[PDB]
């Protein structure tokens, strides 16, 4: 475990994003600490059955360790679909350099291939799930029957609108570069004073993240 | 800093400070070399 | 080394400048020639390579 | 910037820059480093 | 008591070239006066700066 | 010093042409500039004080991973492996004596790490060469 | 007030009380302390004479630790002297520092290369030098001396080599007497550095007396070209 | 170290040598300046090859001495010494200061300051040799040593020799 730490330590000294499949990692790894794939598939029983015996009244010294165990047993018994990340700055605006090693799950079906092969009668549903055959090509199931329903109203129960233009016409858009534009703020914080005054009871705004909300909210304060 | 400066004050040179926690506030001018120290009554001030 | 007002420095420099310069070429246009303790002028370089006594 | 005219005062050169003259000495030691500064192509061009 | 209070590197002391007579004592706000051999102090007069436009 | 080379006492700072020059003999922080002075003449002992084994120019190497003892793990761990390469179809497939295999690898590796019997499993790596 | 330029004083003192005497002490600090100082000034504050501040001015020029300025006022008897006015330029000073610090450390270990090598010989009656090179061609017909190329006298052995780990040992004495100065330059090059000027310095000056013939107020000119 | 090089060499020709075989007086004055000769530029010289036919250029007279100066282009055999190389020897002198191994045509010296330590000189036996814990070096002895620097002037070649490297020293 100490020279797969050591090994984990050497690969985050990068200078550039290293973009690597799991099976390059694991000859790599052999190629250059002797660790096989086979004692990286039982990391974290051994560490597991370790502590136990051990009978360590402390756990939260070795809380790290368990990550170190769940990285060493994914990468190992995994190596289709997953995708092994290095950045060597985690955020961009930070001065002194931050790597960061994501191992990410690049397919989705994997996850919920045994819920689907253990139970035959699954029911997927959700109020707004569009479109309905996206989901059987992103997860692999097949679907028996698949329908989307209109409700039946008496009077137009809710009055959706797109607005592309602000109150002087001026296209407004959130895209992130363009978060620090003067006019589009001006529309945006027109129109919520103008909704804040024709709404009765109360009202939800959405932003895209939580980044951009911060910056429009202080702005609109200043 | 903004509260503390040199001066020349009647063709002396000296300091000037700001005595603004005590009520009322005050200009403190104080030379250099110790002659004279002269202060401001900042209530009774017009122009 | 010992410092010198640049009056001095400047003063001590054009003595060095002219001593290489008569001791290169005494005859300089509108420069004050180097003399002998007899008074006769330097001999310099180029005037031990130039004319008919040179060592062209 | 603007060259100053040179001319020659005996063993020294003078340089006055033009006024929008101030004279000045130019040192040996300034014409020394502006001379190494000097590129390969420069001095080519100039027959060295 | 300036004397003593020269070699413990609490003043600056100004003494006469023909004798170390105390005339003017400063206060010695830097490090102390004898933190380098002296060996090493020729070797720093042995180095010098091209210029003001290089460095 | 994990910034500052001792044996020339030179900070990675205004000197940077210190580097990570380890011994597999007995690692420690000496720079290029040190093993260019002091063994280009010739083989010596060790320039740290408190050790003093022979070493040589030629076998000088660079670290690769930050802990010196993980470092010395690993090679010696290439050092008994070279010889030690018995896989699972050198055993034809005998699960149980590959593993009974691994664990006396990895226990002579644990030896010659921490010297407890470095002379017995050091004649036991000698005669298995050989072989 | 600010750390930076408390952590480059500091180093500025540092340097000038290790390599430098006494006088070049006081004149620093002088100067640190009052950053704008004219001649009269230093002369008035020191007790200095014009032939003591000499050498001394000449040394922290050499080295750029002071910067000079060669500006002249009008005071109003009209009796000006070009008066100099002596001041810090704290980046051209750190710069100048550290690249004299650096080329000692170089020169440091070129001296410890060159003691390195062998010891080879050297001639005492004619005092010339002689590498091991060229002294196997100098032996005798015997295989047992070195024979001198003009005294004919056999070549004695120096001591390059003897006292090499002498040097190393300077250099040790050298490094932790160095110490605290790379250590200031460490949070200096992690910092940002003000360049200051003359125009700089009359903002953070003390005033060394009441009555000071020296005006620090600037005259700008116009027809200057430089 | 033994090379193979085609050489160029100026011979002077006194005007007495002018006979009929002159030819053969030019090869006969060609090896004695040649064979066994040291020059620094190419290595000790050691003997000419391709004697049937060498190239003899047309001879120039000089134009104050009447010697005819001929461009004589030949090959031969050379050896020549670089620093960092391994060579094998017998010692054939020693002293307190070191001994000369002979390798090839040229004997190289070997320092005392660099042999190992445990080397050290002894007067008293006969012949003087360096005494060690492991080995003795005395005359007439094989020696492996390693030529760390080499000068050579326009007619001598002299190289400093070293045993403190592994794998050198007695074979
Ligand atoms: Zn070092
Ligand atoms: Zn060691
Ligand atoms: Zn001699």
């Amino acid at each position: 475990l100490k020279r797969l730490i050591e090994y984990l330590k050497t690969r985050m000294k990068v200078l550039h994003v290293i973009s690597e499949t799991p099976k390059s990692f694991l000859q790599h790894l052999k190629q250059l600490t002797f660790i096989e794939r086979k004692p990286l598939r039982f990391c974290s029983e051994r560490l597991s059955l370790l502590v136990r015996t051990l009978e360590v009244t402390e756990v939260e010294d070795f809380t790290a360790l368990k990550d170190i165990a769940t990285f060493a047993t994914l990468i190992s018994t995994y190596e289709e679909g997953f995708l092994l990340i290095i950045e060597p700055y985690e955020i961009e605006n930070a001065a002194v350099p931050n790597p960061i090693m994501r191992f990410t799950c690049l397919d989705a079906s994997i996850a919920i291939k045994p819920v689907f092969e253990r139970f035959s009668s699954v029911i997927i549903t959700s109020g707004t799930i569009s479109p309905l055959d996206m989901y059987p090509r992103m997860l692999n199931f097949k679907t028996v029957l698949q329908k989307s329903y209109a409700m039946t109203l008496a009077k137009k129960s809710f009055l959706p609108m797109i607005i592309t233009k602000g109150s002087d016409q001026v296209a407004i858009s959130s895209r992130f570069e363009i978060r620090n534009d003067p006019s589009i703020v001006r529309n945006y914080g027109s129109m919520l004073v103008e909704f804040a005054k024709i709404t009765p009871d109360g009202m939800v705004v959405f932003f895209p993240s939580y980044l951009y909300m911060e910056s429009i909210v202080s702005m609109w304060q200043t | 800093m903004s509260h503390s400066g040199a001066a020349i004050f009647e063709k002396v040179s000296g300091i000037i400070a700001i005595n603004e926690d005590v009520s009322p506030a005050e200009l403190t001018w104080r030379s250099t070399d110790g002659d004279k120290v002269h202060t401001v009554v900042l209530s009774t001030i017009d122009k | 080394h010992n410092g010198a007002p640049h009056h001095a420095i400047e003063e001590a420099e054009s003595l060095l400048q002219f001593h290489v310069a008569t001791y290169m070429d005494n005859d300089i246009a509108g420069q004050p020639q180097a003399l002998q303790k007899s008074g006769r002028p330097v001999k310099s370089i180029r005037a031990r390579l130039k004319g008919k006594e040179g060592r062209i | 910037n603007t060259q100053p005219t040179i001319r020659k005062d005996g063993l020294k050169l003078v340089g006055s820059w033009k006024k929008d003259p101030e004279l000045r000495v130019l040192s040996t030691e300034e014409i020394l480093n502006i001379f190494k500064h000097i590129s390969v192509k420069d001095f080519t061009s100039l027959g060295f | 008591t300036i004397n003593q209070l020269e070699e413990d590197s609490k003043i600056l002391v100004l003494r006469t070239k023909k004798d170390k007579t105390p005339r003017y004592v400063w206060y010695n706000s830097g490090g102390n006066l004898k933190c380098i051999d002296e060996e090493f102090v020729k070797m720093w007069e042995n180095v010098q700066l091209p210029q003001f436009a290089e460095l | 010093n994990k910034d500052m080379c001792p044996i020339c006492k030179t900070d990675r700072y205004l000197s940077p042409d210190v580097k990570f020059l380890v011994n597999p003999e007995c690692y420690h922080r000496i720079c290029e500039s040190c093993v260019d002075r002091i063994f280009s003449l010739g083989p010596a002992q060790c320039p740290y004080k408190g050790c003093d084994k022979i070493l040589r120019k030629n076998k000088f190497k660079t670290q690769i991973f930050d802990d010196v003892e993980v470092e010395k793990e690993v090679d010696i761990r290439k050092r008994v492996f070279n010889v030690f390469n018995k896989t699972i179809d050198d055993f034809n497939g005998d699960l149980v004596e590959y593993n009974k295999y691994l664990e006396e690898v990895e226990d002579i590796i644990y030896k010659l790490d921490h010297g407890i019997d470095v002379a017995k499993t050091e004649e036991k790596l000698r005669t298995y060469e050989e072989l | 007030d600010r750390p930076i330029d408390d952590i480059v004083k500091n180093l500025l003192k540092f340097v000038v009380r290790g390599f430098y005497g006494g006088s070049f002490v006081l004149v620093l600090d002088a100067i640190l302390f009052h950053s704008v100082l004219a001649e009269d000034d230093l002369k008035q504050l020191l007790s200095i004479n014009k032939t003591e501040l000499g050498p001394l001015i000449a040394r922290l020029r050499s080295d750029r630790l002071i910067s000079i300025h060669k500006q002249r006022e009008y005071p109003p008897n009209s009796k000006s002297v070009e008066r100099v006015y002596y001041y810090v330029k704290y980046p051209h000073a750190i710069d100048a520092i550290k690249w004299k610090v650096h080329q000692v450390v170089q020169r440091l270990k070129d001296d410890l290369d060159k003691n390195s090598e062998p010891n080879g010989y050297m001639c005492p009656i004619c005092l010339t030098k002689y590498t091991q090179l060229e002294a196997v061609q100098l032996l005798n017909f015997d295989r047992t001396e070195f024979l001198c190329s003009l005294c004919d006298e056999p070549l004695v052995e120096d001591d390059s080599g003897k006292k090499n780990k002498e040097k190393q040992d300077k250099l040790n004495r050298l490094m932790d007497q160095i110490q605290p100065i790379i250590d200031s330059l460490k949070k200096i090059d992690d910092s940002r550095i003000e360049e200051n000027t003359f125009e700089i310095a009359l903002a953070r000056l003390i005033p060394p007396q009441n009555q000071s013939h020296a005006a620090y107020t600037y005259n700008p000119k116009k027809g200057s070209t430089m | 170290m033994f090379f193979i090089k085609d050489l160029s060499l100026n011979i002077t020709l006194h005007p007495s040598f002018f006979g009929p075989r002159m030819k053969q007086y030019l090869k006969t004055k060609l090896l004695e300046e040649v064979e066994g000769s040291c020059t620094g530029k190419f290595g000790y010289i050691l003997c000419v090859l391709d004697y049937d036919n060498i190239d003899i250029q047309r001879g120039r007279i000089l134009p104050t001495d009447g010697s005819a100066e001929f461009n004589v282009k030949y090959r031969a055999v050379v050896f020549k010494p670089f620093k960092g190389e391994v060579v094998d020897g017998t010692v054939v002198s020693c002293s307190q200061h070191g001994f000369e191994v002979q390798v090839g045509p040229m004997k190289v010296f070997v320092t005392k300051h660099l042999m190992p330590q445990d080397l050290t000189f002894n007067a008293g036996s006969n012949p003087p040799s360096y005494q060690s814990s492991e080995d003795v070096i005395t005359i007439k002895s094989r020696i492996r040593v390693k030529i760390e620097g080499c000068i050579s002037q326009v007619s001598s070649i002299h190289a400093i020799g070293s045993i403190k490297e592994d794998y050198l020293g007695a074979i």
